[PDB]
């Protein structure tokens, strides 16, 4: 419609132009079909009709790509191409049976194909799980029939009304009715970075994409979707895959340089023994049975190299993830860019944030000093002084904002809800507390009698209010953090209820008793006062800092945030596995270092430095005013807590330490700031978490991992996963080595002593597809255990495969490489059933070889539970019932081996088998984890 | 009754050159219709021409054509005159099994068919002591067929003591003899047992070890 001209306001166009068109605000409201501030009908049919045709959706498909290309990308191999060149021509050359290896290869590389397209498929299937519960995660608040609500930021339709909060980020674009001090950085939009200050009467332009700094109000939306000035920029537009694509790179040459020789040895011995042992001539009568044993040499060079080259190997760390991201949900670890997934395992240091993390965020009064009598415990009304209740609850009930109200608890006996400023709602609680409502005061106070209200600025570190009430007098009443208005105050209100004389006589003896033992308690301290203004002609209330001097101070309240219970266990575990914790925070030196005690950041007795965020600034400063790496370097390594430091601060210390070259491990770091400002701070780091109950969407936008729950356990959690994932990798490499190496030389040798291999194509490409993706599917998705933290973080110069994985793939195919020999050579003897050997072309298949087939199988089968362990735990069944992937896996191809031996014989060069061969193979498979268990008692060290 | 000269017998040895059977009708005083070979009484193929004297020509002489051959003269309104000419090598094994693996109680049978002229006489022996031994009747299980071409002997009831070893066909005739051999093994009832039991000892083994280590 005309509103989509109706933006980019840019001045004081647009403002003119709704007053040409409708003349104010109100008229668009009305003719918008919506109901205005009070409210709105919300009712689902009108809702969804204004939304199909007055309004767009939230909705980029981006078009993911189906099954169909899957399959046909999947086809693309080289190798699988040469390998179906390689079947027809052998079954077209079969007439100048034999056809049935041609339609068993054929059959089985398109099996495979789809097997591959399938699990590829199911992978992009869970990523789209997870992103669309990250979508659904956001939400905003607006109004519907009076009634504040948060929905889904995909829901919003023209004409609702939102409200707007400090720190949140716009969703659509809308008009400004009412609020105060609204302003707004449009620099995502324009390229500048000052704050517009909106008004109705100059600037009522609200923009998606962009984030609110100060101020607060409301809003009507009128662009949404696509038809925004955001979105039409959008319409006109790691370190473990390298050395996995590596070690591919390498195994897969030495595959193809394996596979040339066989081949070559194999036609040089046919070559040799037909025509200059047997002296027979270049005849033209025997050339297609010549082309044929050059096709099946050839055939069994090319599955060499298919099962040689390890292929999807660097696409194994994905799976992992793809099969445990929707689980870390449930730790409370919602995860927006994977690629912090598995970082945020090798982090060294951590950089906590006082509230929020470690405190409950909720106020609760212990002590207090009133009445110039020190109060440890709560108390009651009866032993107080005169007048004194009355006036401070009066003074409380006046100079705290109105607007915030503690609900009734409602909670089903559980703690009453706390809504508001936090200390704020402390001071109402303890006013209940104490036997007193001010509901009757504050419903008989009317807001004409506040003249003056100065809010708390962070120049004036106080708020405070005036009332003219008193008749040729005024009554102001102010809050302060104790040390602000402790230098105002002049008289002391707690003699007799009446005032004394105050000087800096008694202020050493006063602070010494006051403020000293709540900061040791870990208390922040708030201070109310008042005074009685006489009527002068013209008192210069702007000048605060001169007026608002000469103070009676009621009474000294002490009010503090419970530590977590979970906090202290995790950060011990946290500083048992190597990582060192930091804390940085914007309260007094004091306090910081009360509650670090508590949290066990900083012990006792040991020489770790607190310093404030002027001191830090100044040592790093020492210059002519600029901040150098060297001067940081002998700072960071030994700070532990940060006190009234600004963001700024928290984004210099993360900078020093990141690029630090100090030490000889490059450290990682992970911050956990939350707020409007941290946005630098908090990408620069390497993996940076946000808070999510309650943080601001500025500071969502920019982080990797967000906290669902808040609590610095949650962030322990993440390191656990952080850490398996590689160990998960590790293991299956494992497993996959082993077969490599042994069906390698099984081919080889097999090539040179006679002229077959004992495993044909088919077969072959069974191990293969058990071998690589069962195999993924099996052992890459498995549950972390808690022992996970026990190590110290790995380094980035480590070797992918380590010292006890080598032992495993050594001991292991050495005992498959010397029992697969035996039953190949002397097997003849031992189960009396003849002899494969030599076997001419086009032999049926006979039990010798089957023997093998499946006693390799087996042992496979077998020691893919052996590898499950890699530090060299004796107890390999040990959980693992935790993963029923593993079993179900394991499981039905030992049924699919079965039904593959017993029927179809023909097609898979295979005969069927009595009972007594099955049970020896199934004999041989345990002492294959027989030998595991043995091999286990080497010592690796020696 | 027509009188019909033939050529002479041939005998196939393993030499390159090609043999001509000939038959000629020196008397005859009756209307020819046509003339035409057989082999055991099998029409040769291609072979009805006039032909008042007809001439056989195998380029390739085996063991597998010799056989009794005849060149048959239909008239128009007289008897067919056969004659007869044969042509003799020595026997040859063509075809038998390598393997005869049986549980006992079953039945077990071996074959050995042959090629050649005269028909040989079969006779069977077991390998005992490193010498061939004729076989005894005994027990009476034994069943042993002879025909043209085709040989068998059958088992019944197997035992586990003397069945097994191995049996050979001996196949002789005038020209020469030819033998073949056979392995007859017979498997035990409670085979299955002892890998069972070698599994169960491995799991005690493991299982042992297992809780020895918590
Ligand atoms: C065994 O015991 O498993 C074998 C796998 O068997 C097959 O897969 C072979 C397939 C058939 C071949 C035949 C037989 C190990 O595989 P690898 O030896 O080929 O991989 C190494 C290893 O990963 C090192 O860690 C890397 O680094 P570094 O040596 O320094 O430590 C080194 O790279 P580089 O030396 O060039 O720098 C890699 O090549
Ligand atoms: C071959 O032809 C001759 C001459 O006509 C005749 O006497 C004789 O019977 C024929 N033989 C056949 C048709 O078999
Ligand atoms: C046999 O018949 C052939 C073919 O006609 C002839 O050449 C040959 O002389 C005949 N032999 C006798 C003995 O009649
Ligand atoms: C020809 O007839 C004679 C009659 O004694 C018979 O023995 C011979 O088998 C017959 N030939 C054929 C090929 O049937
Ligand atoms: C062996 O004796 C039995 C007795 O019934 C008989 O059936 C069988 O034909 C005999 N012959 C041979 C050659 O073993
Ligand atoms: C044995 O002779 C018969 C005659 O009817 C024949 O059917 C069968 O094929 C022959 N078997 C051979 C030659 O192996
Ligand atoms: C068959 O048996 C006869 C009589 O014992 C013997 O002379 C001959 O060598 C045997 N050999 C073959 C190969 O048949």
């Amino acid at each position: 419609e005309e509103l989509r001209s109706l933006m980019e306001l840019r001045g004081t166009e647009a403002v003119v132009k709704i007053k040409e068109t409708y003349g104010d605000t109100e008229a668009i409201c009305r003719r918008l079909k919506t109901s205005p501030v009070e409210g709105l009908p919300g009712t689902a049919p009108d809702l969804e009709k204004r939304k199909q045709i007055f309004g767009q959706n939230f909705i980029p498909p981006k078009k993911p790509k189906t099954f169909l290309q899957l399959v046909w990308e999947a086809l693309q191999d080289v190798t699988l191409i040469i390998l179906e060149i390689a079947a027809i021509i052998s079954l077209g050359l079969s007439f100048y049976a034999g056809w049935i290896e041609g339609a068993a290869i054929l059959l089985s590389v398109i099996c495979v194909v789809l097997v591959t397209a399938f699990n590829d498929w199911s992978k992009e299937k869970q990523f789209r799980g997870l992103q669309s519960r990250i979508e659904q995660e956001q939400k905003f608040t607006v109004v519907r029939a009076g009634q504040v609500v948060q929905i889904p930021v995909a829901e919003i339709v023209v004409g609702d009304i939102a409200q707007i909060k400090y720190g949140d980020l716009l969703p659509a674009d809308g008009l400004f009715i009412q609020g105060n001090d609204l302003k707004i950085d449009e620099s995502s939009l324009t390229g500048e970075s000052d704050q517009v200050r909106k008004s109705v009467d100059k600037d009522p332009m609200l923009l998606s994409g962009t984030h609110v700094m100060e101020g607060s109000g409301r809003m009507v939306v009128t662009a949404v979707g696509v038809n925004s000035q955001t979105g039409i920029i959008f319409t006109l537009l790691s370190v473990l895959q390298g050395k996995l694509t590596k070690l591919a790179v390498q195994i897969g040459k030495a595959g193809l340089v394996m596979s040339a020789i066989t081949v070559i040895i194999l036609v040089l011995y046919f070559t040799v023994d037909t025509f200059v042992v047997n002296k027979k001539p270049w005849l033209t009568e025997c050339t297609p049975v010549y082309v044929q044993y050059f096709v099946k040499f050839f055939i069994i060079g090319v599955t060499v190299l298919v099962v040689a080259v390890p292929e999807g190997l660097p696409l194994a760390v994905t799976i992992s993830l793809a099969y445990s991201v929707k689980k870390m949900m449930k730790d409370n670890n919602l995860v927006r860019h994977l690629d912090a997934c598995e970082t945020m395992g090798n982090a060294t240091a951590i950089c906590s944030d006082k509230t929020g993390t470690l405190t409950t965020n909720r106020m609760t009064v212990v002590q207090a000093y009133v009445g110039d009598v020190h109060y440890k415990e709560i108390p009651d009304p009866s032993s107080i002084n005169a007048k004194t209740l009355e006036l401070l609850v009066n003074a409380i009930a006046i100079n705290s904002a109105y607007t915030t109200k503690i609900l009734p608890p409602e909670k089903e006996g559980a703690l009453p809800r706390q809504v508001g400023n936090k200390t704020e709602c402390g001071l109402l609680g303890f006013v209940l507390d104490l036997r007193q409502d001010y509901e009757p005061v504050r419903s008989q106070m009317p807001e004409e009698k506040l003249y003056k209200v100065y809010t708390f600025n962070s120049v004036r570190k106080s708020m405070s209010t005036v009332i003219k009430m008193p008749d040729e007098s005024f009554r102001m009443y102010s809050k302060g953090a104790s040390e602000i208005v402790l230098k105002k105050c002049c008289k002391i209100l707690s003699g007799a209820g009446e005032a004394r004389v105050f000087r800096p006589r008694d202020r050493d003896e006063m602070v010494k008793k006051v403020i000293e033992p709540m900061a040791c308690d870990g208390l922040r301290t708030i201070c109310v006062a008042y005074r009685d203004f006489p009527s002068s002609p013209e008192p210069d209330w702007d000048n605060e800092n001169d007026i608002l001097n000469e103070l009676t101070c009621i009474c000294v309240v002490g009010i503090e945030d419970p530590v977590r219970p979970e906090v202290p266990e995790a950060i011990r575990k946290c500083q048992r596995a190597g990582i060192t914790v930091r804390m940085v925070t914007g309260d007094n030196i004091n306090t910081a270092r009360a509650i670090a005690i508590k949290c066990g950041i900083i012990h006792p007795g040991e020489d770790f430095l607190c310093l404030e965020g002027k001191e830090f600034n100044r040592r790093i400063r020492n210059e002519k005013g600029e901040i150098e790496q060297e001067r940081i370097d002998k700072i960071w390594p030994k700070l532990r807590v940060l006190a009234r430091s600004s963001p700024t601060d928290k984004h210099t210390l993360v900078k020093g330490i990141i690029d630090s070259t100090h030490t000889e491990q490059r450290q990682v770091v992970a911050v956990t700031g939350d707020g409007t400002n941290d946005g630098p701070a908090l990408k620069k780091a390497d993996v940076g978490f946000a808070m999510g109950i309650a943080g601001t969407d500025v500071a969502k936008e920019a982080s990797d991992i967000i906290l669902t729950d808040d609590n610095f356990s949650s962030i322990v959690k993440a390191v656990m996963w952080g850490r398996n994932v590689y160990d998960s990798i590790s293991k299956f490499l494992q497993f996959q080595l082993t077969v490599n190496v042994v069906a390698v030389i099984v081919a080889f040798t097999g090539a040179c002593i006679t002229q077959d291999s004992p495993l044909k194509a088919v077969q072959m490409l069974w191990v293969n597809l058990i071998m690589d993706t069962f195999a993924s599917l099996a052992l890459a998705t498995e549950p972390p255990t808690e022992t996970l933290l026990l190590r110290k973080p790995y380094g980035r110069n480590k070797p992918l495969i380590s010292r006890t994985m080598m032992k495993n793939i050594l001991g292991h195919a050495v005992y498959q490489l010397t029992l697969i020999f035996t039953l190949l050579f002397v097997g003849e003897k031992m189960f009396q059933i003849d002899s494969g050997r030599n076997a001419p072309l086009h032999s049926p298949p006979s039990e010798h070889y089957t023997i093998i087939f499946n006693t390799f199988v087996m042992m496979q089968l077998f020691n893919e539970i052996n590898a499950r362990k890699i530090h060299g735990e004796r107890n390999v069944f040990d959980g693992i019932f935790r993963n029923p992937i593993f079993c179900t896996i394991v499981l039905g191809t030992f049924a699919i081996q079965i039904v593959i031996v017993q029927f179809g014989g023909k097609p898979f060069s295979c005969s069927p088998l009595q009972l007594d061969q099955w049970m020896w193979c199934i004999f041989i498979g345990l002492g294959e984890l027989v030998w595991g268990q043995v091999i286990a008692t080497i010592p690796t060290s020696r | 009754k027509p009188r019909i000269v033939t050529s002479e017998e041939v005998i196939i040895r393993e030499s390159l050159l090609p043999v001509t059977l000939q038959c000629n009708l020196t008397s005859s005083s009756h209307t020819l219709m046509y003339s035409y070979w057989t082999r055991n009484g099998v029409e040769l193929t291609a072979t009805r021409k006039n032909a008042s004297n007809m001439e056989y020509r195998i380029n390739k002489p085996r063991a597998e054509d010799s056989g009794e051959y005849h060149c048959v003269y239909h008239f128009v309104s007289a008897p067919k005159a056969n004659a007869t000419i044969e042509v003799k090598a020595a026997p040859d094994i063509t075809g038998h099994k390598r393997s005869e693996n049986k549980n006992e109680g079953q039945d077990a049978m071996m074959y050995c068919k042959s090629v050649g002229y005269p028909h040989p006489e079969w006779i069977w022996r077991k390998k005992e002591n490193g010498v061939f031994e004729e076989i005894s009747n005994s027990s009476g299980r034994f069943f042993i067929t002879n025909k043209e071409n085709y040989t068998e002997l059958s088992i019944v009831n197997l035992q586990i003591t003397e069945d097994p070893g191995e049996y050979e066909c001996n196949a002789t005739n005038s020209i020469g003899s030819a033998s073949v051999s056979t392995v007859l093994r017979v498997r035990s009832h409670l085979a299955p047992l002892w890998p069972f039991l070698g599994i169960l000892a491995e799991i005690i083994i493991l299982v042992v070890i297992i809780v020895v280590y918590e």
